[PDB]
């Protein structure tokens, strides 16, 4: 619904916003009359520092691992947890299969270009219904 | 020349004297993420490429790059990138009007200028086209110099 | 008292205990960002109006 | 240690030292109300010279 | 609770701090084209002209001090000894 | 500590600092770059109205 | 910079710390996010109902 | 309802206006700003009681801008709706979902559900009336209406009513 | 304290979700978008919340 | 007044020393507009000698 | 800055090239030496802080 903010002089008014950015003082300005549009510029390039959608898509997931100051026996209760939650999604076999051409595809010294377009292959076949079986062997070779 | 200050001879200064050369050297790649999206060295157009820079595009030849030699200075677009963009993935400010590419240039520092010396581009391991700048600048010595 | 070093354990014990702060302190008035009563703003300035007719 | 242990102490307008929360740290500051800007050494001259100085 | 006018046991003195805020906002009131009751001596800077109806005592104001019990004073500047 | 006490701000200037005994007690140089860079927000008035436009 | 507001303008004076209660909890909140993941399924806008949605 | 109440506003003033003949101006505005308008809290303020015992008390300085403020205390006749509150009124404008009655300075609507069986609203008269069995609905017509619920939202008041139940509708 | 404090209202049984004004992720380059910790932990409780709600 | 006279003590011990009859008619030869333009000077530098309230 | 005496005011006198140039009777309060050490300038941005930060 709507949602869509659209920077407009209002003393120009004259066409759509022909504006200029000016990053080094954080503003937006009407490149006619001189008229700053927006003042505090957000930067992308400066969240970016701290840090795959093609590949996972929008899940999200974490890692659960030893501590440095905790049991064993907490690390495994843990991880079984995860080992009775990992029927709940059929993803499984991403994993798995990326992982097993991860090796073929390392053994054959192949570059990773191969290696990510034959991915993406896999992940644009996966699990249709015109493969119907050829024991996963096929389909990653 | 009181707390340790020095007073230095202008002439000398004027003749050659602790004058250096600094060599800047600008590394940028193309690369490809899921073999749909392929960055390109070019020279942008100011018609059809957003998000581009403020800074001059005159200095770039066809293949996004400039020749050694040229006099540049700070806000000064080196090596000219450009990146695939979807219409319905962003649709930000005139995305739909510019339909085309996204600017992702690697320009000069704010506060340099030079002249650069040499330019090469060259594949690295996986085969990606990559371009090394590297521009000199005499630095004579100033006030502000420590020695 | 959370500003100096323990800001968590501090938080979460006046959290637990109801606690209430004057909001005097100098690391209060300056975390919410306005004046402070130190030196210039330890005293309000006012007017008389009936000093305007002087 | 030091800034972050005195920093809310002021002097009031009453002429005696206490911090925020109004806990009495010097009744005056400087136990005699003097800034430390103003202060010069002096000599007292009744205790100083002998009997028959102080008595000439 | 406004101590009254034969209570008032402050000091009679203006300090620096009561000087810095009325030349201060005296200053800012006349950039903003306050009332001048002064007459100028060819003056364009408004700090000097704040000074110089310190000078005189007329500065319109009146210094409200805060007692640590909650209460409060109402020393004029002009009845303020300045210095 | 990074946020509230103490933060990085806006209208300043670092530099490496040098002697100058031709000037005085309390001045201090401020290169021409510097001078340029920062700026002042200063009220119009009667009093300098004819300035502050021949500045504009 | 900001937009200009009718509220009346005041300091901010004694500050109270509690423990949220899980009923204004549910109060104060506005979604109730359902699904772990974050932008919606076009790899576009966001997920609505999600970690971030509008 | 017509009621009257001793009101108090905060009055901000420009350091320019800081003349002698002050006062007058804190009493300009503090028409220019009460009479007429309104408030979620007292309803519409119509009229301010005793404009020569105003008091002025002290004026205090806020720190930036240099703009004083003051507290004024007086007396004001305002005008605040209520629910389930017998009034008459003028329609002035009217739809489907029901006539717009006014009641002095406030626009109270009636829903065409709270309205009886019997009265029909009439789009092919000029202008639109509501006709009933014995009564005919227009702008000029005089209408008694019970309001059921009133809006106190800031500086905006509307309210509800009905004519479903009897000793009500037109006059 | 009862209007601010109480032994059951410690035991947490209602989570509040902060925006992302308090957590920002990033979307570099359309296709390198990155979510803050906070964020999968999110994640991570609804998994486990869901998950625990499908045994019981 | 207790308080003043204790924190006044010492001080008003230095000026009856400094301040003797003997001093200032042997020594110092002081006359009438001296002595209390002296007088003057002390209770005034006295005056100024004392701590602002308000400072840290 | 470990003095109050390390943050003190100052008059701008404009003058090129790049580096702070100032008098030497201020670099014993700030503990400085002319060599290599960078220094920070804050500037005001109102009137009324200028004025109490040019009386303080
Ligand atoms: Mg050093
Ligand atoms: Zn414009």
């Amino acid at each position: 619904p709507n949602l869509n903010i659209v920077l407009t002089c209002p003393e120009c008014k004259v066409y759509p916003p022909k504006i200029v950015e000016r990053f080094s003082e954080g503003d937006v300005v009407c490149a006619l009359c001189g008229l700053v549009l927006s003042d505090k510029l957000v930067d992308t390039r400066s969240e970016w520092r701290t840090f795959n959608p093609l590949l996972d898509g929008n899940n999200l997931s974490t890692r659960i691992g030893k501590g440095e100051t905790t049991d064993m026996r907490f690390t495994k209760e843990l991880n079984k947890a995860q080992g009775k939650n990992v029927m709940d999604k059929k993803d499984n076999e991403v994993q798995a299969a990326f992982a097993k051409i991860t090796m073929l595809c390392d053994a054959a010294e192949l570059p990773k270009i191969v290696k990510d377009c034959a991915k993406e292959a896999y992940k644009l076949c996966h699990d249709e219904k015109t493969l119907k079986g050829k024991s996963m062997e096929s389909i990653m070779a | 020349n009181q707390e340790d200050s020095m007073i230095m001879n202008q002439s000398s200064i004027d003749r050659g004297l602790f004058r250096s050369l600094f060599f800047r050297s600008y590394m940028d790649q193309e690369k490809k993420y899921g073999m749909s999206i392929t960055e390109t060295f070019e020279k942008p157009q100011r018609t059809n490429t957003l998000r581009m820079k403020h800074g001059t595009y005159d200095k770039l030849d066809d293949d996004g790059l400039i020749a050694p030699g040229v006099r540049v200075s700070g806000e000064d677009v080196i090596i000219g990138k450009t990146t695939p963009i979807s219409p319905d993935e962003e649709e930000l400010g005139q995305r739909t009007a510019y339909h085309s590419k996204r600017d992702a240039s690697t320009p000069l520092r704010s506060t340099e200028n030079g002249i650069v010396d040499q330019v090469l581009v060259t594949t690295n391991q996986d085969g990606l086209k990559f371009v090394k700048v590297r521009v000199r600048t005499t630095k004579i010595p100033q006030i502000g110099d420590k020695f | 008292r959370c500003s100096f070093e323990e800001t968590v354990e501090i938080l979460f014990e006046a959290g637990a205990s109801a606690e209430l702060d004057d909001c005097r302190g100098v690391s209060e008035n300056v975390i919410l960002g306005q004046m402070a009563p130190i030196g210039t703003g330890a005293f309000d300035v006012m007017i008389d109006e009936e000093s305007l007719v002087k | 240690r030091l800034v972050k242990a005195l920093e809310d102490i002021m002097v009031h307008y009453d002429n005696t030292t206490r911090n925020s929360l109004g806990n009495v740290i010097q009744f005056i500051y400087g136990e005699d109300g003097m800034d430390a800007a103003h202060i010069e050494k002096q000599s007292l001259d009744t205790i100083g010279g002998s009997d028959a100085a102080f008595e000439k | 609770k406004a101590i009254p006018k034969d209570q008032r046991a402050t000091t009679p003195y203006m300090t620096k701090y009561e000087r810095a805020r009325i030349l201060g906002t005296r200053a800012l009131q006349i950039s903003m084209n306050a009332p001048v009751f002064v007459d100028l001596e060819g003056e364009t800077d408004p700090l000097r002209i704040a000074m110089k109806e310190l000078a005189e005592k007329k500065i319109p104001l009146v210094i409200r001090r805060y007692l640590p019990d909650g209460s409060f004073e109402d020393w004029s500047v002009e009845e303020l000894i300045v210095d | 500590r990074g946020n509230l006490m103490g933060k990085r701000v806006d209208f300043s200037a670092r530099t490496v600092i040098s002697g100058d005994p031709n000037l005085e007690l309390d001045q201090v140089g401020v290169p021409k770059s510097i001078a340029k860079t920062l700026t002042y927000p200063e009220v119009v008035t009667p009093y300098n109205i004819d300035r502050l436009t021949q500045l504009v | 910079g900001q937009q200009y507001s009718s509220a009346p303008l005041r300091t901010v004076k004694e500050v109270q710390f509690g423990l949220f209660s899980p009923e204004e909890v549910r109060a104060i909140s506005v979604a109730k996010i359902r699904f772990p993941e974050t932008m919606d399924e076009t790899q576009t806008r966001a997920k609505i109902g999600g970690l971030n949605d509008p | 309802m017509f009621f009257i109440k001793d009101l108090s506003l905060n009055i901000t003033l420009h350091p320019s206006f800081f003349g002698p003949r002050m006062k007058q101006y804190l009493k300009t505005k503090l028409l220019e700003e009460v009479e007429g308008s309104c408030t979620g809290k007292f309803g519409y303020i119509l009229c301010v009681l005793d404009y020569d015992n105003i008091d002025i008390q002290r004026g205090r300085i806020l720190p930036t801008d240099g703009s004083a403020e003051f507290n004024v205390k007086y007396r004001a006749v305002v005008f605040k709706p209520f629910k389930g509150e017998v009034v008459d009124g003028t329609v002035v404008s009217c739809s489907q979902h029901g006539f717009e009655v006014q009641v002095g300075p406030m626009k109270v609507f009636v829903t065409k559900h709270l309205m009886p069986q019997d009265l029909t609203f009439n789009a092919g008269s000029n202008p639109p009336s509501y006709q009933s069995s014995e009564d005919v609905i227009t702008i000029k017509s005089r209408i008694r209406v019970k309001i059921e619920g009133c809006i106190s939202q800031v500086s905006s008041i509307h309210a509800i009513g009905s004519i479903k139940e009897d000793y009500l509708g037109a006059i | 304290n009862e209007v601010f404090s109480r032994p059951e209202w410690m035991i947490l049984t209602c989570l509040p979700v902060p925006p992302p004004p308090v957590r920002p992720s990033i979307s570099f380059n359309e296709s390198q978008r990155g979510e803050d910790d906070l964020t999968f932990k999110l994640a991570d409780i609804l998994k486990a919340n869901i998950s625990l709600e499908t045994l019981e | 007044q207790n308080a003043q006279r204790d924190a006044v003590t010492l001080f008003c011990c230095l000026l009856r020393s400094r301040l003797a009859t003997r001093r200032v008619l042997q020594e110092y030869r002081l006359t009438k507009q001296a002595f209390d333009w002296v007088l003057s000077n002390i209770e005034a530098q006295f005056l100024r000698s004392v701590v602002h309230p308000g400072e840290m | 800055s470990l003095h109050k005496m390390s943050m003190m005011a100052h008059r701008v006198k404009v003058i090129p090239y790049s580096t702070f140039r100032l008098n030497l009777s201020v670099t014993s309060p700030y503990n400085a030496d002319f060599d290599g050490d960078e220094m920070n300038l804050h500037v005001p941005q109102s009137e009324e802080t200028r004025a109490e930060l040019s009386q303080l």
